[PDB]
């Protein structure tokens, strides 16, 4: 199928592939950086920020053949975001509606109702 | 000043030393407990550490002189210094003496105890 | 003084001296453990219920001699109830009944 897809585009000439592809691809959705975590370890726990890897998980977990890579994409989606759930509590949320989280909220919720 | 030369002594000696003479060498040491000198009891405590230290592994003179090594030790976590019993309790609270594992460390610390302390 | 206190309370006679010390006023103030807290380690994380200390740590917090076991006692109790007051964010009576016994305590200290 990849063979006859690319076939295809270089069938089509640069004119029309160029058709692939102004807000410009890219927002860096929170305008702070939060949704950290902690790894645990005997001797340290380094704190890992999951948001980054959102947008693309996301695409990855939305969009993706290899169905044992698109499903383990959306497990560990659902792990991710049941965790920032959990983490909405416990938070000083005196500035927005949800400021630890809001803008996460308009990226997931179509993702999550599509898959 | 004798009892601090005299404990002298017997630090730079107990290396070559036999256990069996150790054994009635240590039997008068063990009475300078609740001596009024700090020299004379951390010098004590120092050859006691070497003691438990040297014989925590047989001859039961070495082990008698081993328990009651330990005793006076646990004799000594009970101080007038603070700072005798800080550097006791680091000499116990140390691995060697008191296992990394937690459930060790219990399970040993079990054994150490007194019906004075 | 506690020397002459003991001496004076002898000197009393006893008939007076056992008003010292009904409904019996312990009743675990909490039916939960609701102060769980796993200790740090290496190895494990054991709870504990912080809640048993409670009655005690007030009342020594609240008057004791020997002013460095009084100060470390309440320090102790700050530290405490900064803590449990941080737990309050939790599952939606949290800690009502310990609200209500800690609350006078507080004030009085």
């Amino acid at each position: 199928i990849r063979i006859r897809v690319v076939q295809m585009l270089g069938s089509l000439g640069g004119q029309i592939n160029k058709n692939l592809l102004m807000m410009k691809s890219y927002v860096a959705w929170d305008r702070e950086k939060r949704l950290s975590f902690a790894v645990p370890f005997r001797e340290m726990k380094p704190v890992i920020f999951l948001d980054v890897f959102l947008p693309r998980v996301t695409e990855l977990a939305l969009t993706a053949s290899d169905r044992q890579t698109k499903v383990a994409a959306c497990e560990l989606l659902h792990s991710m975001v049941m965790f920032m759930l959990g983490k909405a509590t416990q938070m000083p949320e005196g500035g927005q509606g949800a400021p630890p989280m809001y803008q996460l909220y308009k990226r997931t919720f179509p993702v999550l109702l599509r898959l | 000043e004798r009892q601090k030369v005299c404990l002298d002594i017997i630090y730079k000696m107990m290396p070559k030393l036999k256990p069996v003479e150790l054994r009635e060498l240590l039997n008068p040491v063990v009475e300078f407990v609740s001596h009024p000198s700090t020299t004379c009891r951390e010098q004590m405590y120092n050859i006691l550490m070497w003691i438990h230290d040297n014989y925590r592994d047989t001859d039961n003179d070495s082990q008698e002189i081993f328990k009651l090594a330990k005793d006076v030790l646990i004799q000594g976590l009970i101080d007038e210094n603070p700072g005798l019993q800080l550097i006791i309790r680091n000499f116990w609270s140390h691995e060697t003496r008191l296992p990394s594992n937690t459930l060790d460390r219990l399970l040993a610390l079990n054994s150490l105890y007194s019906p004075k302390i």
